[PDB]
Order: structure tokens, then C-alpha cells, then sequence
């Protein structure tokens, strides 16, 4: 089965796959997203998040093929010759370049360096004129840098799509209340006649596929 | 001695992920098929089973099919191993 | 250019410039990037594009094991007349001894 | 005596055993321990090291428990747990 | 301070399987003494032939199934 | 000095200022190294430096 | 190996890993800070517990590694060392110095001169007089007592961290609830209305780098 | 005795990334492994090699460490993920 | 036992059948202790969540 | 019967921490073990004692008293540590 | 010390100078390899410790694997 | 033993005595031949004791087990 | 393989010697008597070293298998 | 007393108030052993104090 560390090595990467990717890829983005979309429209026990995960799932997958397909073809179709560790050290690295420019594209740089420096830990606590907000760059840094400044920046983008969800949801709802209050029925909740009114504006809006269409767009 | 290849098998773009699956699933149950049947015609072949320098390469054979069966099962498992764990949680 | 690739090839059966000449007659040789060695030895050092290292390695790798079929050591057979004694072992029986002379 | 380090251990691990079920219950009234705060793995490693650093007696002789019926010395425990759970 | 990594043949080996020299030996050795079963010449020579040939096989048959027992253990130690 | 000079990670941490003249490095090197506590040697080809 | 002991101690060592991460290393802290955020913000499932694990196992890498690679390297080392059971108990024990001088450096003096002083209790007998290390060379204390009172320092810091982010978010909501009693909506839940003006906030600030930051820098100087 | 080397000094901590540190670890060890494999096998077909009382209890050693080498190999590194799985998975 | 009759009694086949029995048995018993109180602890907290 | 020694009241008014007493028995078993692995070769290398049937009855002994006690050493830890995991485990 | 011991014991407290005699008579014969009288001897002694070496290695080879049986059923 | 405290011959008993009468004088086949059938009947008996005091503990331990 | 930190041939020529010896008279007595000892040595000491060596290996085996 | 001193961690636990001399050391050293509960040995190289 070739070399044998080798074979460790990928039993072992398979293992650790699924933490991977809960951290390491828009599966972390998209299921946030449609479990905001449920709070927003205030339902609290459906969708179940079996069927919320399974859709993310499936999405994420049309926007990673394409780097696991290069990958395998760069690592297991072609036979190569190689001698030595800086030979063999270098052709793995080489690799992996495909995911790394993906980590950076989506990425924030001045903490992605910040990890660099505090990994080297080198001279530490470098100041601010340390650096100078550069634009344009040939730099290759660690991914054990990349991933935490991916998944921190994620989660940021995450949260403030979450923010523009709410608020048509909660213009709703006060006037709803306010013309309560103009009649004299404050003795009653809003709610069971609010929820009816977010679900047609829902499906009139045909939320669902404008999310899904333009989570999609921002990947192409 | 009849031999035969067949040569122009695979394309290699970037496909649509449905068939990369048949493809592979196909591909797979055809080598190991063969690969069963000659060996068990190896040990049928009285020729074959007696002499020492055939018996040699029938161990190979045997040992190979071994290996790849136990690990084209093994990261099947792991991969369905790691949706579920996704899903669930 | 970050590409370049190198490597360190031994033979045992075939001569740094026996190998030049299939180069050349191949119509693969090229001067930017030549082997270097002893054209008397079977060692020698080659950098280049990848393309070229791999042709080369694989080329003189096949090469040495084909001649391991070849063979050298073809006898040859020496007929030497004596001109001053006879070939023969001679035995000397001494009325008391026998003697031999090789 | 060979086996000695063995059973040192086993009386070790009976003793952390009968402690967690008077320390865990304060883990779970205060307002910095409970479950909403404190969960996973690191949960169980600490009450039994707390418990282990507080328990009274030398923890390599034997327990002295193993001739008492366990379920009423258990719920004994645990009430007591919950009493100062209330007091702190 | 570490040994040195070595470096590898990697293409020689799986393309110098061929006809080996032994095999080859030992059934001329067997053809000449069947021409002439009682030649003491002749036997002395085919016992040590036929001796080497019996050690050869065993050697490499228990180090083949040595090596693939490795695999197996590791894939059975993931799964 | 005209070698190129390799320092360890833990020397690496001190710092200096001041305004130096580099006359005879070899002798300007061996009085530093005391005064820092350093310790270097020389291959013939490069320095190293430790502490 | 050169010897079966050793090896043995090595598969147990390998085995028990987990727990001693779980319980003595600032996985302990970067898992609670990052929950105690979720609260705040007033979510319940998102982000998953194995996202914001998987970050803070992450950011402990940078600060532990270290100290790893230094054990490694002293119990790699190939040259001649130890010739007789004192000389190897006392080598492995010096070993572990690297360590004991972590703990020490961020466990809180007075829990550890507690559970010190109650262990001298049970082994020498309450009798002994209490030491009263008011001013203190903690005299390489075991880390059987040492761990514990690390594991309690670092909950009690991450509580106090955890404190400080919630105050924005509890102005917020008492902001929201009074200019809502104040036009009489009495029946109108503000947590519909509060929850997108702490997202953005949050957002607005950039919690996640601030906070990432200091998180790293309270252990490298 | 034939040919040897060693490598005698290793680079500074100071300028190497954490995951450099990791691929430099794992290259040196899949090439001395393959290059032990290959080195058994050669071993086993030299007639000369194969059939010397002297030469067969080296052979014999040599096996018996590949052996133990890459168990112990396989072992530590699934305790290793297993700790991974432990903490993230609970 | 400490300091008094001999160690090391790995060897005999007839002590070394006693040892079988209180080796294993002294296991379970910890065994099952340790799944008591967890038993315990949660049907406390069970009652007083609800 | 050749240089015997005993310690006496070795726990009457002091008691090891947990912490040492596993690094003294760590350390007193290890080097026991060392040193019989020595004696075993050692005494297969010399001619005078491969030889004579008095002394390889003497060696037999001694391989097989090595054997077993490194296999109940290994069975024990192996199993001890187990109800630790039982324990913390949740 | 060990059980293992005390049955390889049990035989040579058992034969109290075979161990001896054996040398003995062998340094006899050697004096004057030609006599049928001490051929005779050492024809008998040299069996009888041949029988004895036998008996012992095995019995010990069974008692060894007798407690490797036990030891591996601890588990 | 000689000890009873209040509140046959078993196979340990004979093979003692049969290999004490033997190791007296090796090269008796009748001793011999009476010593074979005793050392394999308490090889026999030893291993299967162990072996279903395994059994035994196996399932105890699965019983625990299934009600964590 | 050394224990890192620890402080801490003959027969082989003499077989081959006595064999070159008796190859050039293989009649004479005293060199055949010879040769039947250095030879049957030999064969014993081969024997009890690879024994050894595999009693070692199957010892650190059987350690690694408990506790993978 | 002209050697090194090694106080061992138990003893090191007691504590001494007071004005002292030291004239002749080794006298007072057998003095103060005896009021503390103190034992000591001496090697030629160094004195161990312990409890
Ligand atoms: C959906 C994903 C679940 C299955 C993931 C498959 C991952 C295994 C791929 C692999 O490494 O083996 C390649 C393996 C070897 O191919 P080769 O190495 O390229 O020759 O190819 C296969 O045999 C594919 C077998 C696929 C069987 C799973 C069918 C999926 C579920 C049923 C559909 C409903
Ligand atoms: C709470 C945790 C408490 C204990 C934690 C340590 C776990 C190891 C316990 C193993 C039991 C030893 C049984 C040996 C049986 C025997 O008779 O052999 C004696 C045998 C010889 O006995 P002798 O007659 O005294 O010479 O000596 C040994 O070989 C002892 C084996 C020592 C190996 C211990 C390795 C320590 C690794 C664990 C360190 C990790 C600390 C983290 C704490 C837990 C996580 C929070
Ligand atoms: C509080 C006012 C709610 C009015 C309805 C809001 C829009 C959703 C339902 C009507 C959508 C318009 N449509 C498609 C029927 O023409």
C-alpha cells in the first residue's frame, strides 16, 4: 500500500475529517444562517436541524468540490519521483496551495499575522510599526495561522447577516401592536396574530431561495 | 496466452459529483470481480497449484486483494462516519 | 523558475558519455542544462525543468539494467609451441628411487 | 509485597468514587459552576481532583466503607451535598 | 546529532523483476543428472544447488507475509 | 568580520545601543562576548554565536 | 526502545492525555470565555460547541507547544546521563520542572498553600504546625496538589473576564424595555426587539479580535 | 562502515513555523522507512546474502525492528487523534 | 502483608490461581461504586430541575 | 545469600506522597529489568557457557522468570489504568 | 528465587553426585581409554545423566507454560 | 494442611508427591510412566479452572457495562 | 537499539580456519577430530542466539498488542 | 563552620528568634540538635541537617 507512514498519515486525516470541516469551511456559515432565519420567524422546533444540516451540508459541497478534486488528482493520480526531505517537504507543500489561497481570500490579515508572530514568538509584543498595512503580497503564511483568523471571520459575517433578517420580522410585529392598542384589546398578545402575517410575508418574499441563490453568488 | 486492454477509459476534467461515484463504484466491482475469479482459477489449474515458483505469486495475488478490499471499506465507513457525527450534532 | 529540479544519478554498466551520445542521437541533448561529471566514471549530477530530470533519470536507470544482458568476457585460446623442452611430466625410476619431474 | 501498588490504587479510585457524590451537588447550585458555564470534558476531571484534595484520611489504606450497604450511604451522601449547596 | 536519511532507488526494483538466474540453474542441474543418475560429479553438484534453491523460498515467502501482516494490523488498528 | 554570522534563538533576545566602532571585529567580538556573556566559535566559514 | 519499562510508561502516559489536557492546560479557560459570549449574546445552538472547541484548541496550541517540545528534546536526549536509581529518579523528577514552573506561574498562592498545608495534615497529622507561608518559597509542591488549585484559578478568572462583556448587552435591555413601558406596550416581548441591537454592537466592535488578542498576550510577554 | 553520514546541527525554532516543523518531522521518517524496507529486500535475494549463517542473523534483527518501529508508530498517533476526539466530540 | 513471609510470588501455579479471583473481584466492586453515585447525583438533579 | 539487605519501618512515622512512590517504583523496576537483559546476553556471547549442559539449565531459568514478570508488570499497569479511565470518563 | 527454581531444585537435590561421579569416571577412562572395566561404568552413568537432563528441561518447559496460560487469563 | 478453623486428596496433593518420588531415581520407567499421566491431568485441570473463572468476570463486567 | 542516557566474533574465524586446515588432507585424524568439535559448537551457539532474539521480539510484541 | 549547609525540607519548616554567637560552631551545632530534635551527619564535603 505504498508507504506505509503514508498510509497512517491518511488513515489519521480521515479521522479528524469532521472537525475540519465544522471549522475550516462555509458549513460553519450557512448553518448559522438558517437557524437565524427560524428565531426570526420565531418557530421553535421546526425545521428540525437534521433537515437545516443536511441542506448546509449539501450547499457547502457544490462551493469545496472543486479544490478536493484538484487535490486528489495533485497528490494520488500522478506518480512522481522524489529522493530526499527537502524534495519530498516541498512537493507536499505545494500541494496544499489551492485551500491556502481560499483561506486567505477569506481571511483578515492583520490577525493572521498577528498569529505568525505569535507562534514565532519572536521579539514579542512588536509594535504597530512593526507593520504598515501592506496591499499586495507573495507572502505564504502558516495554515495553522489561517484556520482560527477563518473561522473568527466567518462567524463576524455570519452575525451581521443575521442583523438585516430581523428587521422586517420586527416591523411586523409593532404595528401589529400599535393597532391593538388603537382599538382597546390590550388585554391580548400579539403573537397569535403576528405569526401568520411573518409566514405569508415569507413565502411571498420566496426567502428561501434568494438566501440560498445569493449565500452561492458570494463563493463564484 | 490472450490479452487484451482497453484503453481509452477516463476523463479526466472536473465532472459532476453524481458520477465521479459511478465511476468509481463501477470501476471497483469490475477489478475486484476479476481479480476473485482468477485467483480462485489459479488454484483450480493443476499446473498451478504445484509448483513452487507459481505458488509464489498466487500468495502475492491473494495478499494484495486482502489489503485493498479492507481499505476501500475502512474510509467508506469513516466517510459515512463523519456525516452523521455533522448531522447529529 | 522556482521549479528547478535536481538529482544524482549512478551507473554501474554504461559510461557518462556513452550516454551522451543517446542524447544526441535522440535529439534531446540540450546545452543550457548538461550533465556534469567524469566522462570516465558512472556518477553525475543533473538539474533542470522536470520534464527533463525525469526523462533522463528514468532513461539511464533502464539503460544500466538492460546491460545486464550484455556480456564481455569473450575468451580467447593461446596455442605455444616449446622450443627448448618437452611439455610432458617426465618420471625418472632410479633403481633405488622413483623421481618425478613436473 | 507485590500486588500492594495495585490495590493503592484501587483504594484511590473507591475513594474519589464516595466523594463525588457530596462535591458534585455544589457544582451544581453555584452560580459560576453550574452546567451553563462549566460542561464537557473539563467537568468531571475537576470535581474529582477538588475531591481528592479535600478527602480527610490517607488515601492509600483501605476504604472503610466495604461492609455497608451502599444506596442508603449514597443518598446519605448526596443530601448532605445538597444541604450545603443551600448554605454556600 | 541524527543519521543520515538515505536516499532512494525508487524506480529500480519493480522493473528489475524478471527471469531469475536460479530456477533457471536448478532445472538445468536436474536435466543434466537425469541423463545420468549414478555420476558422483553430478549429484554432488545438484545437492547444493537443490539446498540453496529450498532455502531461497522459504526466505522470501516468510518475509512477504511478515510485511503484509503490518498492513493489516494498521488498518485494523483505525477501524 | 567578512563571514556570515549565524546567532541562536536565546541570544537573539538581548539588545544593545549605543554608537560602535568596527575597527578590529575579531577583538571587538571577543571583548563583547564577555561583557554579554556570549560564547562563539568559528568553523572557517561562518560564526556561530551562543550564549 | 531500549527498554520495556519505559515503554510501558509511555502507552499509559499516552492514554491518560485527554483528562490532564482537559484539566491543566488553558483549554479550561478559552472554553468557558467563548460560552460565556454565547450567553450574552443570548443565542442557544449557534455557533456549536464543536466549532468554538475546535478554536480553542487551536489558540491553547500556541501557548502549550512550547513547553512540549522542550520535554521531548530533554527526554530525547542521547547523551550519557544516569547510571543508578537515584540518578534516574532524580533525572525524570528534574524533567518536569518545565511544568511545575507553569502551574506555578499562574496558580493563585493562597489555594496553593491550601491544598498543600491539607495534605501535610493527612500525612503527618493535623498536630503539624500550619505553616502559615505568608511569605513564601513554595517548596516545589506536589502536583498532585498543585493541579487542582490551577484548575479553580482559571475558572475564577475566566468567570471574571466573562463578566466585564456582559454590561453593553445588560444597558441594551434595560434601555429597550423602558422606552417600550414608556408608549405602554406592555405586551410587547423585547427580546424580539433587542436581540439584532446587541448583534450589531457585537459586530460594530469586532469582538472576536479584541478579545482573541488579549486572550494570547496574557500569556507571552 | 561502508558509507555513513549524520546531520549535526538543527535549525533554530526561532524562524520556522509550527507546521514546517511537522512536514520536515514526517518526510525524514517516510524515507527512512522506505529506505529500511528496500535495504530488507535487497538483503533477501543477493545469493550470498541468503544462505550465510553470519549474514542471516542480521537479517533476522533487521526485520524484528522495522517490526516493532512502525507498530509503535500506528499506535501513538491513534492515541493521539483519540484525544482530539475526546475533547472535541463531548 | 509488608516485610513479612516473601515477595515476588508471580510463579506458583497454586497462589498464583488465588490472586485470579481477588484481582478480578476487587475490580468489579470499584467498577460498580463508580456508576452508583453517578446513578445518584442524577436522579437528584433530576428532581430538582423539574 | 550474597550481599542481602532490608529497609525496617519503612512507613511507622513517614508516609511518601503518591506522586513518589509511583516514580520509586518506576525507577527500581527499570533498571532490575536492564540489568537481567544484560546478564541474559551476555551470558549467550561467552563460549565456555552456550556449552555445558550445567549452565544452560542455569539460563533456561532465567529466561523464562524474565518473561513472565515482564508480562504480569505489563498486564497489571494495563488494567489499573483502566478503572482510571472508567472513572474520569463521562 | 521462584517456584520455576524450586522444581529444577527438586532434582538436583534429588541425584546427590551424579554431577560428580560422572567427571570422575570420565577422567578414569581417559587415563586408559582400553579397559572394559571402566568402559562398562561409564556407559551406565553417562545414560543416567543423559535421562536426567531430559526429565528436567521438560518439566520445567511444562510448569512455565502452565503460568503463561494464567497470566494472560488475568485480563 | 493440619489446621481446620471453626465458625480426600486433590490433583495439587498428588503431583507433589509423585514428582518428589520420582526425582529420587530418574530412569524408572514404572515411575516414569506413572509421573506422564499425572503432570497431564494437572495441566488439564489448571487450564480449565482458569478458564471459566474468566468466563465468570466477562459477564459481570458486561452487565455493568450495559447499565451505565 | 540503546536506551538513550544509560551508561552503559572469535568463534566464527576459528570455524572457518579449521576448515581451510582439514579441506587440504581431509584423511587426517587429528584434523578431523578437530573440525567435529569446532563445527558442532558452532551449530549450538547459532542456535540458542536466534531463540533468543525471537523470545525478545514476541516480548515487546505482545506489550505493544495490550495496549493497542 | 567553613562548609555548605543542606537543610532538609521538613526541618526547614521551624522557625528560631533570638541574638547568637557562633564562636564555636560545632559545639553549638550538638547543643541546638538536641533542643530542636534535630539529626546531622558530615561527610568532609558538606553538613546535612535533617528532621
Ligand atoms: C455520500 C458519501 C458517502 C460515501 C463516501 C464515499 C467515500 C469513499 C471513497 C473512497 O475513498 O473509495 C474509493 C473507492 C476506490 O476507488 P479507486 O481507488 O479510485 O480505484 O471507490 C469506490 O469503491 C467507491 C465506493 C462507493 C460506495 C458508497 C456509495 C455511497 C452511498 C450509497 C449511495 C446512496
Ligand atoms: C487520579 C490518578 C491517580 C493515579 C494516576 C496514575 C495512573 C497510573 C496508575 C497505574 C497503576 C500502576 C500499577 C502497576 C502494577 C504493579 O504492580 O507494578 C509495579 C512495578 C514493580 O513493583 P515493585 O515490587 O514495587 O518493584 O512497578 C511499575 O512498573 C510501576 C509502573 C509505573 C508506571 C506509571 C506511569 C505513570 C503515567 C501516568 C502519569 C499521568 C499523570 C496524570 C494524572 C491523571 C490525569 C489527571
Ligand atoms: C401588517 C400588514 C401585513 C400585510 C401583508 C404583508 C405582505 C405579505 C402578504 C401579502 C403579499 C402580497 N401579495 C403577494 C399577496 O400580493
Amino acid at each position: 500500500m505504498g508507504n506505509d507512514i503514508s498510509l497512517i498519515a491518511l488513515l489519521a486525516f480521515s479521522t479528524l475529517l469532521p472537525f475540519i470541516i465544522a471549522s475550516g469551511t462555509c458549513f460553519v456559515k450557512f448553518s448559522i444562517v438558517f437557524v437565524m432565519v427560524r428565531n426570526a420567524l420565531g418557530l421553535q422546533q421546526i425545521p428540525s436541524n437534521m433537515t437545516l444540516n443536511g441542506v448546509a451540508l449539501l450547499l457547502s459541497m457544490f462551493v469545496m468540490w472543486p479544490i478536493m478534486h484538484d487535490a486528489y488528482v495533485y497528490f494520488e493520480d500522478e506518480d512522481v519521483t522524489f529522493n530526499d526531505i527537502s524534495s519530498l517537504s516541498k512537493h507536499v507543500d505545494e500541494g496544499l496551495d489551492g485551500y491556502r489561497d481560499y483561506l486567505i481570500k477569506y481571511s483578515d490579515r492583520e490577525l493572521v499575522q498577528f498569529f505568525e508572530n505569535a507562534q514565532l514568538k519572536r521579539q514579542y509584543g512588536e509594535e504597530t510599526e512593526t507593520v504598515k498595512r501592506d496591499k499586495d503580497e507573495i507572502e505564504k503564511p502558516s495554515i495553522f495561522a489561517l484556520l482560527p483568523a477563518y473561522a473568527l471571520s466567518e462567524i463576524k459575517s455570519a452575525f451581521k447577516i443575521g442583523f438585516y433578517l430581523y428587521l422586517p420580522f420586527v416591523v411586523v410585529d409593532l404595528v401589529v401592536s400599535s393597532v391593538l392598542l388603537a382599538l382597546g384589546m390590550m388585554m391580548m398578545s400579539p403573537v397569535t396574530i403576528s405569526t401568520p402575517i411573518k409566514l405569508v410575508l415569507f413565502v411571498a418574499l420566496d426567502g428561501w431561495t434568494l438566501l440560498s441563490k445569493g449565500l452561492i453568488l458570494q463563493y463564484m | 496466452i490472450g490479452q487484451a486492454v482497453n484503453i481509452r477509459s477516463m476523463e479526466t476534467d472536473i465532472v459532476s459529483l453524481d458520477d465521479r461515484l459511478l465511476q468509481a463504484f463501477s470501476g471497483s466491482a469490475i477489478a475486484t470481480a476479476v481479480d476473485k475469479q482468477t485467483i480462485t482459477n489459479r488454484i483450480e489449474d493443476p499446473n498451478l497449484v504445484t509448483d513452487p515458483k507459481e505458488l509464489a505469486i498466487s500468495q502475492e495475488m491473494i495478499s494484495d486483494y486482502n489489503l485493498y478490499v479492507s481499505m476501500v471499506s475502512t474510509l467508506t465507513r469513516k466517510g459515512v462516519g463523519a456525516v452523521e457525527t455533522l448531522l447529529r450534532s | 523558475a522556482s521549479e528547478m529540479r535536481n538529482a544524482v544519478v549512478s551507473l554501474r554498466n554504461v559510461s557518462l558519455n556513452e550516454f551522451n551520445n543517446f542524447l544526441k542521437r535522440s535529439g534531446l541533448y540540450n546545452k543550457n542544462y548538461p550533465l556534469r561529471g567524469d566522462n570516465r566514471k558512472g556518477t553525475f549530477y543533473v538539474s533542470g525543468p522536470p520534464v527533463y530530470v525525469d526523462m533522463v533519470v528514468n532513461a539511464a536507470t533502464m539503460m544500466d539494467k538492460q546491460n545486464d544482458g550484455i556480456e564481455l568476457g569473450r575468451q580467447k585460446i593461446g596455442v605455444m609451441r616449446l622450443n627448448n623442452t618437452f611439455v610432458g611430466d617426465r618420471t625418472y625410476n632410479l633403481r633405488d628411487q622413483k623421481m618425478v619431474i613436473p | 509485597m507485590f500486588y500492594a501498588l495495585y490495590f493503592e490504587i484501587h483504594h484511590l479510585v473507591a475513594s474519589a468514587a464516595l466523594g463525588f457524590a457530596r462535591v458534585a451537588p455544589i457544582f451544581f447550585f453555584l452560580p459560576f459552576l453550574n452546567s451553563g458555564v462549566l460542561s464537557g470534558a473539563p467537568r468531571n476531571a475537576i470535581i474529582i481532583l477538588v475531591a481528592l484534595g479535600v478527602w480527610p484520611h490517607a488515601l492509600n489504606e483501605a476504604p472503610p466503607f466495604l461492609s455497608v450497604a451502599m444506596i442508603p450511604l449514597v443518598l446519605q451522601e448526596a443530601a448532605v451535598g445538597v444541604m450545603l449547596g443551600c448554605l454556600l | 546529532a541524527t543519521p543520515w536519511s538515505g536516499y532512494l532507488d525508487d524506480v529500480s526494483a519493480k522493473f528489475d523483476t524478471g527471469v531469475d538466474n536460479l530456477q533457471t540453474q536448478v532445472t538445468e542441474a536436474l536435466d543434466k543428472l537425469a541423463a545420468k543418475p549414478s555420476d558422483p560429479a553430478l549429484l554432488a553438484a545438484y545437492q547444493s544447488k537443490l539446498s540453496e534453491y529450498n532455502l531461497y523460498r522459504n526466505a522470501q515467502s516468510n518475509t512477504v507475509k511478515v510485511f503484509k501482516d503490518i498492513d493489516a494490523a494498521i488498518i485494523q488498528n483505525f477501524r | 568580520l567578512k563571514e556570515p554570522v549565524i546567532v541562536s534563538k536565546m541570544a537573539a533576545r538581548k539588545k544593545i545601543t549605543g554608537n560602535f566602532e568596527f575597527h578590529d571585529p575579531n577583538a571587538l567580538l571577543e571583548k563583547l562576548s564577555l561583557q554579554l556573556g556570549l560564547i562563539w566559535y568559528f568553523d572557517g566559514q561562518a560564526i556561530y554565536i551562543y550564549d
